[PDB]
């Protein structure tokens, strides 16, 4: 059931990275977007955000979201999560790091809830193009028409087709830890943490410790506060500094792997044939730019392939050998002459 | 393909020589003089040894 | 750096006594501290960790308390195998200093030293050096003062002392003090005396000889 | 069974270098933090150094920083301590130790559960020298309450140890062999004494048997009352 995914549900931690276009400039958003994969057909997009969707801190859920504000995972009800493109999208399902959504064509993808007192959105420059499966360069999945073996991402989550790495988090920096006691700087740890003390003054440079204080140095701006939180693990993101140790294992299954489904494809209007002596007058009234392919059935193929968008009349020389033409997604047909 | 980039490693002071991993098209390179800001302020103050 | 201070440095206790050893860190170490027992000539053995987690297989008579800067090892009823040196260790930070160690010795009744003095041998005098030895035998407590006098002049810096470990049968100590002189300085003086002060002596005991007397 | 076995200890001159080794067995050495601890003769424990499972971080006591270097070879299950510019203060038994046999990258809270027997490092300019053995003759001045004391002074030897027995080990009651003292010459000296009935001095022979293995010196010294 839902709770049979503890590996990603329990062990993962929402990490924060450097969104390129966080609102006005590049801030450090908790929803730093990574690995946009718009490689499907019908226009479904898989986005690997830096926030962890679905699971409340308290084991598991789905109506909740876990994002990291500060040193703590301030989880909330997911409520107004946007997934934007040239036009706003409509998300399908969300699972931990990944969120599957269907978008209209565009050149930018932006993600963001709006926690209410603050927005915390993020975008990234990445073109998204949607080629419908078939011979007709349509734009949106139509109500009716024939169906073809398309490829897209399943809405299902309980799959293990592919895996991704997840190791110990790196030494996250946090300046707010370097408080002072009016005589020397005081370090602090919230709970179970083991911070690292480093300062410019000639002193103990290593400073690995629980709650403790500096030896001699006094200038906060002349120190470093690195934080260790190895109790949880994070995704191997390219915007986060590597931990100095071992690549901790644990394969997080990819929630939405591509599958070979069936999409509804458009159906071009039927051509109006008009026979002529050893000549096939073909009246065409395309609705959207559709491929037209024809080939002679004789010894010489004599291929002809050309996209047609504006309604036009084309003619072909149908010899006694015979001729074949495939208009749009219609099944191929054949013809004689006298 | 897919360009899987592992998390980059940063040392505050002193260099870090890379090794030729057996990964396909394993491209490794070292950068110097970077001063990465991140989350809580600056990461290091070795302004040339970073 | 952090420094670990143990109190007391030594203590005397009887079998069945409650022993309490205190350790103080110079800076807060939360509860990342451990306690170690070392017997004479042996490796240390860990008794407690996390300032209260009793080590698996260690007797339930051992217990630990404290947090931050002040910590304790409590032995609820001291057994004969518990007479040893006890160390605290902080393990919150590297470097991880030990305390100075607290020596728990067997308490017994006060015993006065038997004092003996040995002149230098004629064989040693042929080598150009004179060693005069003062023996304090089978005394308790360990605190004894030996003072060398040569022709009633107090000696300083020319003697070395060695003390045995506590005797396993009678719980006493023995001490050897060796006054070392050149043959030439030994031949200049006549009266050699070892004066011993100890709690078991109502007054200082002096043992002496004249050089060249039998 | 978990074992740690130190080797490479010995006598070294001041300013010279020495390399200690510690072979490990009965646990996954390459996964655990390793530590050196030293104990000077008659002193408390001193923490020397630590090294991570991968060797990537190394820490040292300020007393040894810049002179001692901890290293490991995970392929050989072997820990090393390279000691350079050795001083007389570095004279100690060095113990190889680890936490409980459970792993981490740059974290530990099980400090020091498994240890080796230790290896003695003696930093001295002294050469190997056999002892001179002198009698501590019983006298009227070494007699109290019908008990006489007699002994042997074992003087000017290097290195430690010497062994002293009485009457080839037949006399053990009332024997005190004192810990050796390091003299200002850099040579060791000790006394061994025994208390005996004063009535036995004319009838019983007392012989101290001194053995200094490092110099191959054996001395049997008869201890008699000084004839006047
Ligand atoms: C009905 C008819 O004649 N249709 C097409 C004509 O428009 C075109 O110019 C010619 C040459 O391609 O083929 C003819």
């Amino acid at each position: 059931d839902l709770d049979t995914h503890f590996t990603q549900y329990k062990l993962a931690r929402p990490y924060i990275a450097d969104c390129p276009n966080c609102g006005h400039s590049r801030c450090d958003s908790p929803i730093a977007i990574e690995e946009v994969r718009g490689d499907a057909h019908a226009g479904v997009i898989r986005i690997q955000t830096s926030a962890m969707f679905g699971l409340k801190t308290d084991g598991v859920d789905l109506a909740y979201m876990s994002f990291m504000n500060g040193k703590t995972q301030k989880s909330i009800k997911i409520d107004n999560l946007h997934v934007r493109t040239s036009a706003p999208c409509s998300l399908v399902s969300h699972h931990g790091y990944y969120i599957l959504a269907q978008c209209p064509p565009g050149d930018t993808v932006t993600v963001g809830f709006h926690d209410g007192p603050n927005r915390h959105t993020c975008t990234v420059a990445h073109k998204v193009e949607f080629r419908p499966v078939g011979r007709e360069k349509y734009r949106h999945p139509p109500e009716h028409g024939v169906e073809l073996p398309c490829n897209r991402y399943t809405h299902k989550r309980a799959d293990q087709g592919h895996y991704v790495e997840m190791h110990q988090p790196g030494l996250v920096a946090d300046h707010s830890l370097l408080s002072i006691h009016s005589a020397k700087v005081k370090i602090t740890v919230p709970s179970g943490a083991q911070v690292k003390y480093y300062c410019k003054c000639p002193d103990v440079r290593e400073g690995i410790t629980s709650s403790d204080h500096t030896t001699t140095c006094t200038d906060v701006k002349q120190c470093r506060a690195y934080l260790i939180d190895n109790k949880k693990w994070v995704y191997n993101s390219g915007r986060l500094p590597r931990g100095e140790g071992d690549t901790f294992k644990g394969k997080l299954h990819v929630p939405f792997v591509p599958v070979k489904a069936k999409c509804i494809a458009t159906l071009a209007p039927e051509p109006l044939v008009e026979h002529k002596h050893r000549t096939l007058i073909l009246h065409l009234h395309p609705d959207h730019p559709t491929l037209l392919t024809t080939r002679s059935l004789g010894s010489d193929a004599n291929p002809t392939r050309q996209w047609i968008e504006r309604p036009t009349t084309v003619n072909f020389t149908v010899t006694g050998e015979g001729l074949e033409y495939t208009w749009g997604n219609h099944p191929p047909k054949r013809v004689w002459a006298q | 393909y897919k360009t899987k980039v592992p998390s980059p490693v940063v040392k505050c002071c002193g260099a870090t020589q890379c090794t030729s991993k057996p990964h396909p098209d394993y491209q490794c390179q070292v950068f110097t003089g970077v001063y990465p800001f991140m989350w809580g302020g600056a990461y290091c103050f070795c302004d040339t040894e970073n | 750096d952090i420094q670990m201070t143990q109190s007391p440095s030594a203590m005397s206790a009887s079998v069945g006594d409650r022993v309490t050893i205190t350790c103080r860190a110079s800076q807060g170490i939360s509860n990342y501290l451990a306690w170690f027992q070392q017997k004479p000539g042996k490796v240390p053995k860990r008794l407690i960790y996390a300032a209260s987690s009793l080590q698996s297989g260690v007797p339930s008579r051992f217990s630990g308390s404290g947090s931050g800067t002040e910590f304790t090892l409590t032995i609820s009823s001291l057994q004969p195998e518990d007479f040893a040196t006890y160390y605290c260790l902080q393990h919150n930070t590297s470097p991880s200093p030990f305390g100075q160690g607290t020596k728990v010795e067997i308490k017994r009744t006060v015993a006065a030293p038997s004092v003996f003095i040995f002149p230098p041998s004629d064989e040693q005098l042929k080598s150009g050096t004179a060693s005069v030895v003062c023996l304090l035998n089978n005394f308790y407590p360990r605190e004894a003062k030996v003072q060398w006098k040569v022709d009633n002049a107090l000696q300083s810096g020319n003697s070395q002392e060695s003390v045995t470990e506590q005797d396993s049968k009678d719980s006493t100590y023995s001490l050897s003090s060796t006054l070392t002189l050149s043959k030439a300085d030994y031949e200049k003086h006549k009266l050699y005396a070892c004066e011993v002060t100890h709690q078991g002596l109502s007054s200082p005991v002096t043992k002496s000889f004249n050089r060249g007397e039998c | 069974q978990v074992q740690l076995v130190e080797s490479g200890g010995g006598v070294v001159q001041p300013g010279r270098s020495l390399r200690l080794s510690c072979a490990a067995s009965g646990f996954t050495f390459s996964s655990h933090v390793m530590y050196w601890v030293r104990q000077a003769p008659g002193k408390g424990l001193e923490w020397v150094a630590v090294i991570t499972y991968d060797g990537g971080n190394k820490y040292y006591a300020d007393s040894v920083r810049g002179r001692l270097t901890i290293s490991r070879d995970n392929s050989k299950n072997t820990l090393y301590l390279q000691m350079n510019s050795l001083r007389a203060e570095d004279t100690a038994v060095y113990y190889c130790a680890s936490p409980r046999g459970d792993s981490g990258s740059y974290y530990d809270i099980d400090y020091f559960d498994y240890w080796g027997q230790g290896t003695l490092v003696t930093v001295s300019s002294a050469s190997t020298k056999g002892p001179s053995v002198f009698p501590l003759a019983p006298s009227s001045k070494s007699t109290s309450g019908g008990t006489a004391a007699l002994g042997c002074l074992v003087k000017d030897y290097f290195p430690e140890p010497v062994t002293v027995s009485w009457n080839s080990g037949a006399l053990t009651s009332g024997v005190h062999t004192f810990p050796a003292v390091l003299q200002s010459s850099g040579l060791y000296s000790l006394s061994s004494v025994v208390t005996v009935p004063s009535s036995s001095l004319g009838t019983q022979t007392y012989i101290c048997n001194v053995n200094h293995k490092p110099s191959n010196t054996k001395v049997d010294k008869k201890v008699e009352p000084k004839s006047c």
